[PDB]
């Protein structure tokens, strides 16, 4: 299952390392991936690319983790996440440039926003280029990838829940994004809640399904509910348009029904236009 | 899949720019292959039940242990010879699915992919296939250069269970 | 990424069986006319920088708010942005053809589009005005009857029309 | 990540008291059968590789679906998965009961797999079948009588079996 | 926490490996010293109002100017007192906490963490709280291997106060 | 350089496997259309000197205010026309280095890299070689597919400059 | 090798801090076992000729193929009768340096890493070693605690081959 | 990297030159025997872990103290590093013959490959001799007259091994 979750293919790995660590061509395009996953697919213009930094790595004296440093820590990759962002939200955005995957527990909130408060930033990106997942995972002669999609490293489930919500497509950049300019993961990673998995759009109507459990039904049902024969079928659905007798209100939220109704809430759901996220027993 | 049409694509794409001549000559390439390619699929999908049921007797020869032990991992039972039929003709539907892909992106994807945990969980001694393709690779009945492509890819599944 | 081969493999194996006569057929009649298809992605490729060029005047000759100051191709920087994406758009495009199947174009390139647009204010409509000033310019471009052998490929072509439409009706 | 001992101290931190005898006794209670906790956990983790291939064998010979073309559990690298995914849970269940409560299970195995399954597409039921599958088979191997000087042992078992219970009906 | 049982688990949660016989050997022996540990921790608290109450007074004997000097930092006043016997309570409490769990976890999670910060900023002496802890740990009515490992883990306490 | 062979060997390289068939089969494409690239190349090597003179007069004419106004970056002294007349065979030399290699590798590291760069700081607008490239893709004097091929060719340095 | 003494380094030395009481007590208890350990490695090498002989019959009864099938990898030959006399007598001697070492560093470095890929390229086949590895377990003649490390090693390399 | 035909034209490029008549025969006659090289490299390729697997038994055979205890294709761990290293030989002279050039062969690998064995400790002048034993083997089997279509390609067999000495020689 790859198209709709949103892995076009994402598999292989770009070294740079070689006898020909230029290789005439193969560095352009290790240059153009680290632009890529470090600035979120942000459209670099060709004036403000960092030039002095692709110096220095065509001529061998810096390797791929001190270009992916450079990078994170030019004032290009500053104005872009770092200044504008809530500092939970900037941790989240590190985690998904750098080490490729998204926060498995508030633990690394809690770190990482330790050192900024004291360090300074650039510490900050210091801990994550030399953390042992990115020594490890990546070479110094690897560009990063998102291997949060992957499960081999050893990593709580929730996680490739998380990495979905901060991934929205290939075509999507962190930049601009429909949640953008607020914190994405950051009233779940307190709470360790799970993330329904947000599918990107794909040639169909989009719907992207905000889940503040502030005022939404418990994941499980909490009850018999109606009582009839068979378990309780939660029921999502974003894009209520057409009943608006105050403006509908709430017009992405979740229903708890019973199995024996699910069939005829269904039908009302479609004739709304919401297309359902998820129905997932409770 | 590593299909010769999506690898210069992929190629192209890395690099960002448009389809150069160096992809479309790849892909006139694979077209201008094609004819034989698709002949040899025609002849492997046409007789696949002479080529599979005499790989199934020759694997019993070459290992006569393998229909006497007792044991799951073994064909002795009934059962485990009709799991023998249907793993002989997966391997076969995927050489076909090769042969007409034009590379050897779909055995990539659904046999050698973690085929090296399988064989060893199950206790399924990869030497068993490989007796099997190579008496596949002898009663295909093909020739001239259909024969060379057929022969290629039962070769790299061959070289992929060692 | 999926070609046309490999769409047909990949039911194929979903279904099991073997490939059936009918779907030989059908690959067949693909390589036949291979020729063309190549044909057909060189000239749209040899002509890209022109096609997006001419398609973007257009453009902003017929919607002229967009360029006006406070909208969303002003600043030159996201002019920038601007002819890039058209530029990729046609570059996903291209791919799609050579392919044979519109897999990679929704793979990627319209693979999240959508709400990257909804997101930035980027009116979605007056993109999808440019794909298909973009469509008649490069099927224009490829049926050019001058400079080939002559021969049928009004298929080919509307399969390139196919192919814009898929993606000016998802950024829509 | 709390153990038995960690989670007594916690409860009694949250509330500002200092141990009172009860809770006292009952960690002692859990020290005086340690050694059957770590006799269980070294059996289970001494055959985990044969209580997972047997398991996978029932597993799917009783869901034939599985095996079957077009399914979950085909094409020789989603059953890698699969087992991958058994072995899993067996381990996170084995650090379990090692740890004496089910905080770990719950919070680095069992914390939101029931959605990433349900995005992935593979059957939830199917999961809690293959759980129970495993359950068997464990409880059978740390309760095997022979081996061991011989004792009381059906408590622990209870609550293994009711950690993999927990697992089961939380992927379900 | 930071618990000897969680850390083995940890560790090998990390590399993704079964628990094999190290880490078991290791939560043995925490398993084997636990008998101890409940002793000694019993012991403390049944005797913490006397550990507690004459800490607080001999904090004021060893620092008089402690106990008259104007300010909010110092326990002149009749709250002050309060608060100085609540803080000596919060080290016992965790040193039992600590005892019980047979790791610096409680300790560090609940005490260590931060602890020069908060006495760097509120004018908390640490001097105050190191002489509390040597009278606890010179009272501590423990003997054998008990006395043994609860002074270890007082002394970790005034190691990390300074 | 992005010629065919190399590009196939290092998508197998990247990968870290011997040569599929798919990575053959693309260079056996190369060796086909091989004959009509050679053919194209000798060609345009052969009435070289004709076609770079006939390509100098053609911007001449086009833009006549660059054989008139005074400045470095104008041919309007003599050392421009022989500086003007340098860089078109440089645009020739190169496509018919293209043509051999068999893809748009020299084009591309032995020019096209920083082009911007360059007809920036010296203010050679691009404009000028572009039309010289349009008057070579139109007195080529080629038929067929080798035709074809050199067309790509300067089509794609075409779309580069713009 | 991960033994315990350098993982308790080793987890200092991530931390950067001197050993603290919690390693000391975790070696204590290693030092404690040591006598044990050792004490069970004697038995095992010195019964170590009869115990490599009897799982190489083992092995024999159990794969009567084995014994007969013409081939490299095959003991049908007194050279390859020599092997397995080689490789047991490999594996023994690993588990008594595990008994040694109190932990499974040695089997890790000198075994397990790189197994998957020999038994493939010398078409090995590891229920062989599985079934030897399970005769040593059930004639080692240890008993106690040692006798339940040396069991727990000899089943880490038994779930290994699997 | 510069295969056969990209190394003529960078020399001519820094000499800056049009392609002479002489070089433009010379890559017309290597067009016109490439089907033979694909050939050799495909039937090499085919047999490449027989050749590798043939090779590796043969050289422990004839230096055993490789394989003693305490000689360095001991441990199994290296001796899959050695079995690695050898298919990487082969691999990436496979590459070369495909090429028609040396470039690949002296570009990721040969270069600083000399002194990683010399720091390593592993003996270089056995590393040739596995890399002969493997030239025996390849040569063979790309010479091998039955089963193709008939002719002489001496020439490439003796390129071919002019691959294997060049890197036998700089590991030895
Ligand atoms: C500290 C700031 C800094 C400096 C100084 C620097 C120098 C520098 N100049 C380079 C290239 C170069 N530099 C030149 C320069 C010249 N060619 C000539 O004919 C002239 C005599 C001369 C200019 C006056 C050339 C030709 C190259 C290209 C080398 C090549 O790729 O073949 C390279 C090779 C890798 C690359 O191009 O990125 C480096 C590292 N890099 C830096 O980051
Ligand atoms: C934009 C910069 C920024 C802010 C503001 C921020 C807030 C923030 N404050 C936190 C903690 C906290 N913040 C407080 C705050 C207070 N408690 C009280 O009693 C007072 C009423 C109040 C201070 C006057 C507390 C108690 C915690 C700890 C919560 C916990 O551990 O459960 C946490 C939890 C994670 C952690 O402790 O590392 C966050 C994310 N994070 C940020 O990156
Ligand atoms: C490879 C597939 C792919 C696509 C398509 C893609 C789209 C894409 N277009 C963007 C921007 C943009 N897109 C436009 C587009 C337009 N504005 C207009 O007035 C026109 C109607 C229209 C062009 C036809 C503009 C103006 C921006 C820049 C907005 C900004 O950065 O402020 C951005 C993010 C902001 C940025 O440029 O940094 C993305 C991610 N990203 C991808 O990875
Ligand atoms: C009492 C509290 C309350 C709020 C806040 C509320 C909001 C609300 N506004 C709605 C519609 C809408 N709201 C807008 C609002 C805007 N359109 C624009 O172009 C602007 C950017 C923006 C105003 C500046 C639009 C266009 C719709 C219709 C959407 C549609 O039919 O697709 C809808 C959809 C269903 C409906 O129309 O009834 C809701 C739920 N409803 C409520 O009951
Ligand atoms: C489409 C790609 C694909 C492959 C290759 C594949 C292999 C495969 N073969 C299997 C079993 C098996 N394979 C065999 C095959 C043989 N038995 C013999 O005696 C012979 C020597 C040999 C045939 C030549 C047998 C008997 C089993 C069942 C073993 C068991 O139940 O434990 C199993 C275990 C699950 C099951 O019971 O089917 C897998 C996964 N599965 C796949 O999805
Ligand atoms: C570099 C890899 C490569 C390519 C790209 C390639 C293309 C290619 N396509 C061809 C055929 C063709 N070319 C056309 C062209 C057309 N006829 C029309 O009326 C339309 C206006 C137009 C559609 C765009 C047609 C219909 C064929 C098929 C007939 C044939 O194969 O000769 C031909 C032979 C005759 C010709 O040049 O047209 C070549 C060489 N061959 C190759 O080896
Ligand atoms: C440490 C905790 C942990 C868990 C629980 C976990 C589960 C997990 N299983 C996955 C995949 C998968 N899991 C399965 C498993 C199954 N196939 C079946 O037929 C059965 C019903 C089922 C086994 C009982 C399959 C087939 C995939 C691949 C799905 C795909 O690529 O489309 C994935 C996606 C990424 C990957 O391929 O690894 C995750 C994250 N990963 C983890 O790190
Ligand atoms: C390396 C870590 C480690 C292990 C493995 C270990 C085993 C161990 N198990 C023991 C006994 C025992 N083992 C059992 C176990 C069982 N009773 C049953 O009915 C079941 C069949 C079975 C559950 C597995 C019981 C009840 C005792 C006696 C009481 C006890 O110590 O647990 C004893 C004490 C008496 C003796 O020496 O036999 C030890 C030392 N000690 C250790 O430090
Ligand atoms: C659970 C871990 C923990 C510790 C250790 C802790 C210390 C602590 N002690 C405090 C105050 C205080 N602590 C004292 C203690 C003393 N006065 C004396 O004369 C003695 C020498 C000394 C006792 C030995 C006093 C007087 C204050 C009040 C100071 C003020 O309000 O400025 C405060 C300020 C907040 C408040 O007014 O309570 C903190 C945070 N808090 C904690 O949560
Ligand atoms: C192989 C890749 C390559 C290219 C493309 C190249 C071009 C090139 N042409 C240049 C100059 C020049 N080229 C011209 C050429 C022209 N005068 C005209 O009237 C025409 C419109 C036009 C020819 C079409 C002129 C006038 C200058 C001098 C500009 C100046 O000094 O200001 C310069 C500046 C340094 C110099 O004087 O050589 C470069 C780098 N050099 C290269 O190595
Ligand atoms: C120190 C750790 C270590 C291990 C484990 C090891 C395994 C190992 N066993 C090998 C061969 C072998 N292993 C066997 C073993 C067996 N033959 C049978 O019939 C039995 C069922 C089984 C023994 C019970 C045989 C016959 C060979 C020779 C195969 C050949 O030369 O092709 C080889 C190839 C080199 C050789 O001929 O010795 C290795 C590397 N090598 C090591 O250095
Ligand atoms: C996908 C990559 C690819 C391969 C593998 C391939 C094989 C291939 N070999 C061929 C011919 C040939 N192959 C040979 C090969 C040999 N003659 C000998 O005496 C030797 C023992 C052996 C070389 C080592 C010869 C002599 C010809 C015919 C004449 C020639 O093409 O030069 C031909 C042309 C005529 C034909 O057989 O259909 C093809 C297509 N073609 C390909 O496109």
């Amino acid at each position: 299952a790859a198209s709709r979750l949103g892995t076009s293919a994402f598999s292989d790995a770009p070294p740079v390392e070689l006898r020909a660590n230029w290789s005439e061509e193969d560095l352009e395009t290790v240059i153009r991936a680290v632009y890529r996953q470090v600035l979120g697919n942000d459209y670099v213009m060709a004036s403000e690319r960092l030039v002095s930094a692709e110096s220095l790595l065509r001529n061998g004296k810096i390797t791929v983790r001190e270009f992916v440093r450079a990078v994170a820590k030019s004032e290009l990759y500053k104005e872009k996440f770092l200044y504008g962002n809530f500092q939970t939200r900037v941790i989240e955005l590190n985690y998904k440039h750098l080490l490729g995957r998204a926060p498995y527990d508030e633990s690394e909130v809690i770190f990482h926003l330790d050192l900024y408060e004291n360090e300074g930033f650039d510490a900050d990106i210091d801990s994550y280029i030399d953390s042992p997942e990115y020594t490890n995972s990546f070479g110094d002669w690897v560009v990063p990838y998102y291997r949060g999609f992957n499960t081999q490293p050893g990593q709580k489930t929730v996680g490739f829940n998380r990495i979905f919500r901060l991934y929205r497509g290939y075509a999507n950049s962190d930049r601009a994004q429909a949640e953008g300019s607020m914190s994405r993961l950051a009233r779940d990673l307190a709470t360790n809640r799970a993330n329904t998995v947000v599918p990107p759009s794909n040639s169909d109507t989009a719907f992207a399904y905000y889940t503040p459990s502030a005022d939404v039904p418990p994941r499980a049902c909490l009850g018999g509910s109606f009582g009839e024969s068979g378990r309780v079928y939660r029921i999502e659905v974003a894009g209520i348009r057409q009943p608006g007798y105050p403006g509908v209100r709430r017009s992405s939220t979740a229903f708890l029904v019973p199995y024996e109704q699910l069939s005829a809430k269904m039908q009302q759901l479609q004739r709304t236009g919401a297309r359902i996220i998820s129905v997932n027993p409770a | 899949m590593k299909t010769p049409i999506t690898e210069a694509i992929a190629a192209a794409d890395t690099q960002g720019r448009f389809l150069s001549n160096t992809e479309l000559q790849a892909v006139d390439g694979r077209f201008k292959r094609a004819v034989a390619s698709m002949e040899a699929a025609r002849a492997l999908t046409n007789n696949a039940q002479s080529l599979i049921d005499g790989a199934a007797q020759a694997v019993y020869q070459k290992f006569p242990y393998t229909t006497t032990m007792q044991g799951s991992q073994y064909a002795s039972t009934p059962e485990g010879k009709a799991k023998c039929a249907r793993d002989i003709g997966y391997y076969l539907r995927m050489v076909t699915y090769c042969l007409v892909a034009g590379g050897t992106g779909p055995m990539d994807e659904y046999l050698i992919a973690g085929l090296s945990e399988i064989n060893s969980t199950f206790d399924l001694s990869p030497s068993w296939y490989i007796e099997a393709l190579k008496y596949i690779k002898a009663n295909h009945g093909l020739t001239g250069q259909a024969a060379v492509e057929a022969n290629a890819y039962i070769d790299y599944a061959i070289n992929a269970l060692s | 990424m999926l070609d046309a081969f490999a769409k047909v493999v990949a039911q194929a194996d979903a279904r099991g069986e073997f490939l059936t006569n009918a779907q030989f057929d059908a690959l067949s009649n693909l390589v036949k006319e291979g020729n063309k298809r190549l044909d057909a992605v060189n000239r749209i490729t040899s002509n890209a920088s022109t096609i997006v060029a001419n398609a973007a005047r257009a453009l902003f000759a017929e919607q002229p708010q967009l360029i006006q100051p406070g909208g969303n191709a002003y600043t030159n920087r996201r002019m920038a942005a601007c002819l890039r994406d058209m530029e990729i758009i046609l570059r996903y495009v291209t791919y799609a053809i050579l392919a044979g199947d519109s897999s990679v174009l929704d793979d990627r390139c319209l693979n999240g589009l959508r709400e990257t647009y909804q997101a930035l204010g980027t009116p979605g409509s007056s993109v999808a005005v440019a794909i298909q000033k973009m469509k008649d310019a490069a099927i224009a471009i490829a049926n050019d009857p001058n400079g080939i052998t002559p021969g049928d490929c009004s298929a080919l072509m509307s399969e390139i029309a196919g192919y814009f439409d898929r993606a000016a009706a998802a950024v829509a």
